[PDB]
C-alpha cells in the first residue's frame, strides 16, 4: 500500500434563498434569541428553510425567541413569525424575525427530522391555530394583527 | 511508457470539480388580472479530491 | 448558478501547512492541480420546432 | 375563433444577502449580487423560450394543449383543454415493421406501406406525404425486415442460394436509406437530439419507435402569435407592447430594502389554414412503427452528481 | 524495471511476498492501482463450437459490440489489440468469420467452387478482421523460457 487513489475532501453545496411573494409585502423586527436553545441544528444545512418562532411573554427570558413547540398549545399561542434563511448565530444572538410575508409550503419545517424541500405535515395540520392561510401552496401570515 | 525523473520523494494530485445549475424549469401559468408567483430555488455544488 | 469561488485560490489552500507524518519531519513532495467542469451533455434543447 | 394565454412569474432578493455575500476562496467587498442577478436575469429569458417550445411541441405531438392543476410549473392550479382541429393524428398500423410473424419473415412491407399512402391521396392533395422525420433507430428496423431486404438484393443482383453467400448487416443496412428514398420518393430527416428524463435515463425528443409524417409541404405548419401586454404610459396614454417583457422593480430604499424582477408575456400557437371543403387539418401525423428499437441503440452515461 | 512494469500491465497490482525470488530481505508490498474491470467477460470463447460444426460467438460482431457500447464512453472504445501467435488459426475455424471470407470473394460452396482448404481461407483472415472491426492488430510472438516447463509466450 504505497499509493492512495482519489478520494474526495470538500463538499460545498450552494442553494438559493427562500422565495416569497413580491407583492404581499415585508415586515420584520429583530428579536433577541434564547440561549437555552441549541441554535446549531436549526441553522444546520445548506438547504433553503424557514421555521416558526415563539416568544416568551413573561418570566426571566421575556422577549426572547425560541422555535415553536407544536406539541405545546402555549407555544402555538405565542408565535410571532418566521426566520427566513438563518443568520450567523455564533457571532450574533439577535435574529431578524419576519412578521409578514408569503412563503411556499415546501420551505417550512419544524422538526429537525424533516426532509428539506417537502411540506411539513405538522405545520399544515396546525395552520388554523398557527394563524397561517394556505392559498395556492403558499403560507400567508401576518402577526402584527 | 517512457522513463522520468523528479528529484522528490512523493507526488500528490489535486482535482477540483464544479457543477453548475441548469437553466430549466418552464414558466408559471397566469390569468390576466392577478399577481405573479415566486420561482423555486436551484443548487450548484463543487467537490475536490486528492491522490 | 455557479458557486462563488476562486478556482486557483482554493487549490492552493486545501493542503495542510502544519502536517508531519510517521517520520517526525516535513518531507519533500510535488503537487499537480487539475480542474474539471461537470455539465450534462445529453439534456439538449428542442430546437426542431422553431422552423415548423 | 382564437384567443391567447397569459403566463408570468417573479423573484425577489431580500436585504441580508445583498451585502452579506462574497466569494468562498478570497475576500470580496460585497458586489457578488451584481454577478448573481445578471445570471438570474438571463435565466428568466430562458424560461419564456422554454415555455414557448413546450406549447409548440404539445401541438405538434397531440394537437391538444392540456394543462391540469397537478402539473409542473402550475402552482395556480388552472384547467385548460385547448383542442385544435388536427384530424387523425395517429396513422393506423396494427402490426409493426418488426412484427416477424412465424419463423423469420415479417408481416408488413413498409416501402409498400408509405407508397400505399401516396396512392390513396392522388385526389386528396393535402394528404400525401412529402417527408418523414425520424429518431435514430430507423435503419436498424429496415435492415431486419425480410421485405426491404428483397429490395436491397434486387438492386445489386443478390440471389442468396447462388452468386453470393448472404451479406453481413453492414452493407445490408448501409443501403437501406437510399432504397427507401428511391422507391417511396419521399424525404427522410434524422432528428437524434436528446434530453434527460427526471427519473429515467436520456430520452429522445421524437421517441424511439415513432416518427412524424409531413403532408403536402415541408414548410411552416402554423404560427406562434404574441398578443398585447400593458407597458407603461408615455404622455398620460397607456402604451402597449407584444412579446416577452422583463420589468425591474428596485425597492432598494425603504425600510426592508429589497429588489425584484418580473418576466412574462401573452401568447398561444395558431394553425395556419384548414381545408375549405370540409374543415380538416392534416399536415403532420404520428406513426408508431416498431417496438424493440432501444435494443439497437447504445446506452447513455448516467448523470454525474457531486 | 520491466518486471514491475509487466506486473501493472497484467494485473494492475504490484504484489511482493517474502517467499519470493530475489526478495531475501522478506519484504511486503501490495500496491493496488486503480484499474477498473481489467478482464472482459466471454463465457463461450471463440472455438467452443457447440453442436455439430457451428461455433457460437462472432469476433467481428463481438468487437463491434464493444465499439457500439462506448459511443458516449470515449475513453472506453477499443482502438487496437495486441495478440500472441495463434490468432489467425482461431479465426479460420470459426464458421462465422468464414462467411465473411466467402462474401468478399464470392465463394458460394454449392456452385462456383468446391470449398477451398485453409490456405487462403486463413491468409485473408486478418484483413477481413481489420476492415470489419476497424481496429488495429499487432502481433507480439516474443518468447521466454519457464523455470521448469517449455517455452512460453
Amino acid at each position: 500500500d504505497k499509493i492512495q487513489l482519489f478520494r474526495t475532501i470538500g463538499r460545498v453545496q450552494y442553494w438559493e434563498r427562500v422565495p416569497r411573494l413580491h407583492a404581499y409585502g415585508v415586515f420584520a423586527l429583530p428579536f433577541p434569541m434564547d440561549p437555552d436553545v441549541e441554535w446549531g441544528n436549526w441553522f444546520a444545512g445548506p438547504h433553503p428553510k424557514a421555521f416558526l418562532v415563539s416568544v416568551h411573554p413573561s418570566g426571566p427570558k421575556a422577549g426572547h425567541v425560541y422555535p415553536t413547540d407544536l406539541s405545546d398549545p402555549d407555544s402555538v399561542a405565542n408565535v410571532i413569525g418566521m426566520v427566513l434563511d438563518g443568520h450567523d448565530y455564533e457571532a450574533d444572538h439577535n435574529v431578524t424575525v419576519t412578521l409578514r410575508a408569503a412563503v411556499p409550503i415546501e420551505y417550512v419545517q419544524q422538526g429537525i427530522e424533516a426532509p428539506p424541500l417537502q411540506p411539513d405535515p405538522a405545520v399544515l395540520n396546525a395552520a388554523p391555530q398557527l394563524k397561517l392561510k394556505v392559498i395556492k401552496g403558499h403560507y400567508f401570515f401576518d402577526y402584527t394583527r | 511508457f517512457p522513463e522520468d525523473s523528479t528529484f522528490a520523494s512523493e507526488l500528490e494530485l489535486y482535482l477540483l470539480r464544479t457543477q453548475d445549475a441548469e437553466q430549466t424549469g418552464m414558466t408559471f401559468v397566469h390569468q390576466v388580472g392577478s399577481t405573479s408567483l415566486p420561482v423555486e430555488a436551484r443548487v450548484a455544488k463543487v467537490d475536490l479530491a486528492k491522490a | 448558478m455557479r458557486v462563488p469561488i476562486n478556482i486557483n485560490n482554493a487549490l492552493a489552500r486545501v493542503r495542510d501547512p502544519l502536517s508531519i507524518g510517521g517520520l517526525k519531519f516535513p518531507t519533500t513532495k510535488e503537487i499537480q492541480e487539475a480542474v474539471a467542469a461537470i455539465a450534462d451533455k445529453f439534456n439538449q434543447e428542442n430546437d426542431l420546432v422553431d422552423r415548423f | 375563433t382564437w384567443s391567447p394565454l397569459a403566463f408570468k412569474e417573479s423573484r425577489v432578493w431580500d436585504e441580508k444577502e445583498i451585502l452579506y455575500l462574497g466569494r468562498l476562496a478570497d475576500e470580496v467587498q460585497a458586489g457578488v449580487i451584481n454577478e448573481q442577478i445578471a445570471e438570474s436575469l438571463t435565466w428568466l429569458m430562458a424560461r419564456m423560450r422554454n415555455r414557448r417550445r413546450w406549447l409548440t411541441w404539445q401541438v405538434m405531438r397531440t394537437g391538444r394543449i392540456t394543462i391540469q392543476p397537478n402539473d409542473p410549473y402550475n402552482p395556480n392550479g388552472l384547467k385548460y383543454v385547448i383542442d385544435y382541429g388536427v384530424t387523425d393524428i395517429e396513422l393506423p398500423l396494427p402490426q409493426k415493421f418488426d412484427a416477424k410473424d412465424g419463423n423469420g419473415n415479417s408481416a408488413v412491407d413498409p416501402i409498400q406501406y408509405f407508397r400505399d399512402l401516396i396512392k390513396a391521396a392522388t385526389y386528396f392533395p393535402d394528404r400525401r406525404p412529402v417527408a418523414i422525420i425520424v429518431g435514430p433507430g430507423f435503419d436498424e428496423v429496415l435492415a431486419d425486415n425480410t421485405f426491404v431486404q428483397k429490395y436491397v438484393e434486387y438492386e445489386k443482383g443478390w440471389v442468396v442460394g447462388q452468386n453470393t453467400v448472404q451479406p453481413p448487416r453492414e452493407v445490408y443496412r448501409q443501403a437501406a436509406l437510399d432504397i427507401f428514398k428511391r422507391y417511396t420518393g419521399l424525404e427522410v430527416m434524422v432528428y437524434d437530439k436528446t434530453y434527460r428524463d427526471q427519473d429515467g435515463s436520456v430520452k429522445y425528443w421524437i421517441p424511439v419507435g415513432e416518427l412524424i409524417v409531413l403532408n403536402q409541404s415541408t414548410g411552416p405548419v402554423g404560427r406562434f402569435v404574441y398578443t398585447a401586454h400593458v407597458a407603461g404610459q408615455r404622455n398620460g396614454k397607456v402604451v402597449y407592447a407584444t412579446g416577452p417583457y422583463l420589468t425591474v422593480k428596485d425597492h432598494l430604499q425603504d425600510d426592508p430594502p429589497y429588489y425584484a424582477i418580473i418576466a412574462g408575456f401573452h401568447g398561444l400557437p395558431q394553425l395556419s389554414g384548414y381545408n375549405t371543403e370540409d374543415f380538416s387539418f392534416h399536415r403532420f401525423k404520428w406513426l408508431k412503427y416498431a417496438n424493440n428499437v432501444q435494443s439497437y441503440l447504445p446506452p447513455f452515461p448516467p448523470k454525474v452528481e457531486l
